[PDB]
């Protein structure tokens, strides 16, 4: 159960995570071990958004699969 | 008496100099193995940039110690 | 005097061309074509002072009829032997 | 409760100096992390017409941002009708734990009195004011008339 | 028992050949004769008493890869290209033409071990450049065992590797055999044609299967002028269009010195040829007057000349002069030994800051002339380094790039070879 | 050659302690104003050494911001119980502790972190933020990101793609010339894919942005995000302003979202900043043979297990093991060469038709069809008990295949060389 990170500065990172986890705390997660503050990133999958409402299991994430990060800057 | 100069590499220089030899003759005797002209040369000493008419002897150097020197592509 | 009876002189042969590649098969001009190696195989000239193998030059102008090195005209104007 | 400590103290501070542009400090004394005032500008057409303002300190302060809610509708081509503005003097990345609040009200009241047209969350009446700028002192002028508070 | 097997045999076989040490690293006899003792001994032990098992000849096979690949003399001289070089110097020195005459039966068998050390070997395209340099050696200067040999070995290499691995050493040889054919055709067209004064023969290689550079800038003596046309001219007939490019640096003839008291007849190179061809006339030429009509490059004239003094022949204004050692300015007298005498006939008289520097140049120069060309900037660069040291034309580009990747300079734009002086 | 090297966190971290040193020795300063001033200038010590040594320091220093109750927890203490930068102003160490915790663990901002009080801008070093906190958890975060700071904005380190992989590769100057890391994976160090031999890096880029059968992810981010003019990261907008912000580790370059312009002039006074048929057929060619060769590199592990079983398989039937070992060296080459004619044809298709095109498109699809043949001959005919003409097939056919590869490889790099592609 490991899913990998492209993050901004190439170095993709995994993520050990079980399947009835939310975003936010897949958020947090990335939060912890990159640095990027967990409300101005964004999680881009299968090239469709991915919210703060549903699940990975909703959203069909697969084992060993890859989801990339994006900077949400606002204002 | 011998004094040396460092690069900013690395290598190391051997320089002997008499007591009134001048800055500029030190900058001509390091382009005599390094072929660079003195606009180009820099010559650093307690953090102070030795000026260009100066003497050797008036820094009070001795022997032993390293100018520093740096280069510098502009140089006026 | 005359201190000469004998002579053995060793000289090496090759094409009487200026570049050596046949900008066609890229081989070097005295190896084999690129058919004739995946197993006769003479020199062509063109009338511009080009030369290739003969079996690349053919094709070549089986299907194109252009010198591929100078986008002009071709003819044969001397073989190789 | 640092933030409590700090703000009664900073409170106390603000009703004993009195200020002339700043009345009617309402504050809940129970919560006291929650400010409602009203401001009075001077400069047309804004003059015209009272309205208010509140605060909204959060729990971790003076450490994190007081962020700021305008209630009272204007027409400022620098604010929203939901009421939020922008104030570079609070947004978290510069905040410093330093500041007096009453500095973030001068730095309010400024942005009040001088429009920022280049700088807009209304983009086309920043266009027109940046346009035509004589007919808006008029027509901000009723709105504000219609909309203000008894000052 | 197959895993401890092959311990033991590359463990046995490795200190075998660091007995003999640096002696074998001189002497390839002995280094491979070694290897093959090993080699056969181990066969027979597991020949017989292990009843021929996929399992244990693998184990000996890997283990003879192993040692042979790498080990003492490997070390020694610090390479792993040094096995098949003794390798191909032993194939060398065993179909060379010695004194001893070599038995067909025995000279098949040790090709045929030869072999076998050569299939356990891992990198046979050092192998491949060495036997080619030798064969082309001892092709050329007529000097082998046996033709039959020589094709046996090929047609092994070839079946031990392939078409493509042995298609130069067939064409090097089939080149020795047409030019054995051709010569009986200038023999028989030269009935009619009464060369001068000399038995003429020529052996006409390829172009790009033999290892040779194209010549050393000689001026041909008028002696050998009319051999010299004479067979161009047949050659050029026969074919349609090829170009000789004769190479006298490796050719060999005789002369007959009819000029001293008891006609000797010497046997030396063309370079001989010129130079002692040239005192037919006078005896006082010196090696500026040598180099006048010969044309020869100064570093192989003053060898010759040096091999030359050496023998009695020619003689310095000294008499007793160490010539070996003593080397002579081109304003040095030779002068024709008239009284020399052997006690024979028949003589045999034969044998980075760098970077830096390039760019605070460009740096320099491109503050004196903001715009200039690349070329021009090169020859400048050059010219400002040359009591330094010349730079390659690819370094120096290499560092005009990093230049401008570090923004002292950049391209014009619209031009490929333009630089302006950054601001 | 290529130069090159490769550390690990704690090694990257000491070095950046080690270029203190090197230019405080001729800087002369304490380490903290040292570190400051170079973190200024990307980590390139001879720039800091011309901008300080070109003339005034106030200005350099005003450029790099290095020149009774608390008033934060309005609480009375001790004369021991304050301390301050050396800008003057005094705080107390509750106050500091948790404003530099929850700044380096809820923003992230590790090295840009500021002097609290209203209106100052002189930062804080790293031996205060040392002697201030007391977690052991906190400093080991704020020792990360100083260290991802310091990797990302020298130019001449990059930590490798692989999934787990933490090593830099430092290196002295970057061209886009392969290097290996040891985690076994080798990348082109300028723009991170795998090795790519023939073809240029941005050719590569606009290929597999639209690669058209992996992924869309690139549809989406060419649809909703620019990109950071400065520090080229993926930025997608929510916000109204237009007055963008780069809020990075250290970009903070604001500018307007839809000029992608400096913001300093840009809206200040005045300034205002408001496949028919052939097409996809080529591209169908080439995205085909691509996708083909992508797929057989991608079974490489079956290739080599089932040429390994047969391998073994046909040694147990009275064949020793040197053949076998032919067949393993076959399919290295096979898998090399189809490596290269992927990106080749990658090459081909932006490429304008010319004389000097059709030669290349008729050699490559030669060597495709010995590839072809090679990789039939393995799977098939090695069958059983014929070694002596399998062989040489095999062997014939992967030096070909190999001579053949290089040709192309070569052709590509001359045609650089000398401007003869035209797209
Ligand atoms: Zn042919
Ligand atoms: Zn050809
Ligand atoms: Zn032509
Ligand atoms: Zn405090
Ligand atoms: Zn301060
Ligand atoms: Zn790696
Ligand atoms: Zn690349
Ligand atoms: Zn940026
Ligand atoms: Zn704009």
């Amino acid at each position: 159960m490991q899913i990998f990170v492209k993050t901004l500065t190439g170095k993709t990172i995994t993520l050990e995570v079980e399947p009835s986890d939310t975003i936010e705390n897949v958020k947090a997660k990335i939060q912890d071990k990159e640095g990027i503050p967990p409300d101005q990133q964004r999680l881009i999958f299968a090239g469709k958004q991915l919210e703060d409402g549903r699940t990975l299991s909703d959203y069909n994430i697969q084992k060993e699969s890859t989801l990339h990060l994006v900077l949400r800057l606002r204002g | 008496m011998l004094i040396k100069v460092k690069t900013l590499t690395g290598k190391e220089i051997e320089i002997d100099i008499e007591p009134t030899d001048k800055v500029e003759r030190i900058k001509e005797r390091v382009e005599e193995k390094e072929g660079i002209p003195p606009q180009q040369q820099r010559l650093i000493y307690s953090g102070k940039q030795m000026n260009d008419e100066k003497t050797a002897a008036d820094y009070k150097i001795l022997g032993g110690s390293v100018l520093h020197l740096v280069l510098a592509l502009r140089g006026g | 005097r005359f201190e000469v009876k004998k002579w053995n002189a060793v000289a090496l042969w090759a094409w009487d061309i200026v570049v050596d590649n046949c900008a066609i098969c890229r081989n070097h001009i005295m190896d084999l074509c690129i058919e004739c190696q995946a197993n006769e195989c003479t020199v062509a000239w063109g009338v511009c002072n080009h030369a290739f193998h003969f079996h690349c030059i053919s094709r070549w102008l089986k299907t194109r009829q252009v010198c591929p090195l100078d986008n002009r005209e071709w003819e044969f104007q001397k073989y190789g032997h | 409760m640092a933030a409590s400590r700090r703000l009664m103290k900073e409170l106390e501070e603000i009703r004993k100096a009195g200020m002339k542009n700043f009345r009617n400090i309402q504050v809940d004394e129970a919560n006291l992390l929650t400010w409602q005032g009203l401001i009075v500008p001077d400069n047309p057409p804004y003059d015209k017409g009272a309205f208010r303002i509140e605060i909204n300190f959060p729990a971790e302060y003076p450490f994190k941002p007081p962020k700021i809610t305008f209630k009272t509708k204007i027409y400022h081509p620098n604010i929203d009708e939901k009421g939020q503005v922008c104030l570079p003097v609070i947004s978290a990345e510069n905040w410093k734990p330093a500041t007096k609040t009453d500095q973030v009200i001068q730095s309010l009241i400024a942005l009040v009195n001088d429009p920022q047209p280049e700088h807009p969350l209304r983009a086309d009446l920043a266009e027109e004011y940046s346009k035509d700028r004589k007919k808006f002192a008029k027509n901000a002028e009723e709105f504000t008339k219609k909309y203000g508070e008894k000052r | 028992l197959k895993k401890l097997l092959e311990t033991h045999i590359h463990n046995q076989g490795l200190a075998a050949i660091e007995k003999c040490g640096e002696a074998a690293l001189n002497d390839p006899k002995m280094y491979v004769q070694t290897v093959l003792d090993v080699h056969k001994k181990y066969n027979a032990l597991v020949m017989s008493a292990f009843n021929n098992d996929a399992g244990f000849v693998a184990a000996l096979d890997k283990a003879c890869g192993r040692f042979i690949n790498n080990n003492a003399v490997t070390k020694m001289a610090q390479s792993s290209s040094k096995s098949p070089e003794l390798l191909a110097r032993y194939c060398d020195s065993l179909l060379k033409k010695s004194s001893k005459n070599p038995e067909e039966a025995e000279l098949e068998d040790t090709l045929n071990q030869v072999m076998v050390v050569f299939k356990y070997i891992e990198d046979k395209d050092v192998f491949q450049k060495f036997y080619a340099k030798m064969l082309a050696k001892r092709l050329v200067h007529q000097n082998s065992a046996s033709d039959d040999a020589e094709a046996s070995m090929i047609s092994k290499l070839k079946q031990a590797c392939g078409f493509e691995y042995t298609s130069k050493l067939q064409r090097m040889f089939q080149d020795i055999g047409v030019s054995k054919d051709l010569n009986e055709q200038f023999k028989k067209h030269l009935t009619n044609s009464e060369p001068l004064d000399l038995d003429f023969s020529i052996q006409v290689l390829s172009s790009g299967s033999w290892p040779f550079q194209q010549s050393c800038t000689f001026a041909l003596p008028s002696e050998l002028e009319r051999s010299y046309q004479r067979f161009t001219a047949f050659y050029a007939s026969r074919h349609s269009g090829r170009k000789l490019t004769w190479l006298y640096q490796l050719s060999k003839g005789e002369l007959v010195t009819n000029c001293f008291k008891n006609r000797y007849t010497l046997q030396a190179s063309t370079f001989q040829m010129a130079i002692l061809l040239q005192y037919n006339t006078e005896d006082a030429y010196t090696v500026q007057q040598l180099t006048d009509s010969t044309q020869i490059k100064m570093d192989i004239l003053a060898q010759v000349l040096q091999i030359l003094l050496k023998s009695k022949l020619l003689v310095l204004e000294d008499e007793n002069a160490n010539v070996d050692e003593v080397e002579l300015k081109p304003d040095t007298l030779i002068k024709l030994y008239l009284g020399y005498k052997n006690k024979k006939l028949r003589v045999n008289i034969n044998v980075e800051d760098r970077k830096l520097l390039i760019q605070a140049a460009i740096v320099r120069i491109m503050k004196m002339r903001k715009v200039l060309k690349h070329q021009q900037l090169l020859g400048e660069v050059l010219t400002q380094l040359s009591s330094r040291f010349k730079p390659r034309v690819p370094v120096i580009k290499k560092c005009i790039d990093i230049l401008i990747e570090k923004e002292y300079l950049e391209r014009v734009d619209g031009e490929k070879d333009t630089y302006s002086y950054l601001a | 050659d290529y130069r090159y090297e490769v550390l690990t966190a704690e090694q990257i971290l000491q070095h950046m302690v080690e270029c203190i040193r090197e230019v405080n020795e001729v800087i002369q300063n304490p380490a903290t104003i040292t570190r400051i001033l170079l973190s200024h200038f990307n980590w390139d010590k001879e720039k800091l050494m011309e901008r300080y040594f070109d003339g005034n320091l106030e200005k350099l220093f005003a450029e790099c911001h290095v020149i009774m109750p608390c008033q934060i927890c309005y609480l009375n203490y001790p004369n021991s119980y304050f301390t301050g930068l050396e800008c003057g102003h005094k705080f107390c160490m509750q106050c500091w502790s948790e404003y530099l915790t929850t700044k380096i663990m809820e923003e992230g901002m590790g090295q840009t972190i500021s002097c609290p009080a209203h209106g100052c801008d002189i930062l804080v070093d790293d031996n205060t933020v040392m002697r201030l906190i007391t977690d052991s958890k906190v400093k080991l975060k704020y020792q990360h990101l100083i260290t991802n700071s310091f990797v990302e904005c020298n130019r001449l380190l990059k930590w490798c793609p692989a999934p787990d992989c933490h090593h830099v590769v430092k290196v002295q100057y970057p061209d886009a010339k392969p290097v290996r890391c040891k985690c076994g994976r080798q990348f082109c160090f300028n723009c991170g894919e795998n090795w790519h031999d023939p073809v240029k890096c941005k050719w590569l880029k606009k290929w597999i942005k639209k690669c058209d059968d992996d992924s869309e992810t690139s549809n989406w981010i060419a649809a909703n995000t620019k990109e950071c003019p400065k520090c080229h990261v993926t930025i997608e907008k929510d916000g109204g302003c237009n007055h963008m912000v780069c809020r990075n580790q250290n970009c903070k370059a604001e500018f307007c979202w839809v000029c992608l312009g400096p913001w300093e002039p840009h809206g200040s006074a005045w300034y205002n900043c408001n496949r028919s048929r052939a097409a996809l057929q080529r591209y169908l060619f080439y995205c085909n043979r691509y996708m083909n060769h992508m797929q057989s590199l991608r079974f490489e592990h079956k290739l080599y297990a089932q040429v390994k079983q047969k391998m073994e398989e046909m040694q147990q039937h009275n064949m020793s093991w040197i053949e076998v070992q032919f067949l393993k060296k076959a399919v290295d080459v096979l898998c090399q060469c189809r490596a290269t004619l992927m990106y080749t044809y990658v090459f081909a298709f932006y490429l304008k038709k010319n004389n000097q095109s059709i030669i290349f498109e008729n050699n490559q699809a030669d060597l495709e069809n010995a590839t072809e043949v090679l990789s039939g001959y393995l799977e098939r005919d090695i069958s059983q008990d014929s070694l002596q003409d399998i062989k040489q097939k095999v062997q014939d056919k992967y030096r070909y295949c190999e001579s053949r590869r290089r040709v192309l490889l070569q052709h590509v790099h001359e045609g650089y060389e000398k401007d003869l592609w035209e797209y």
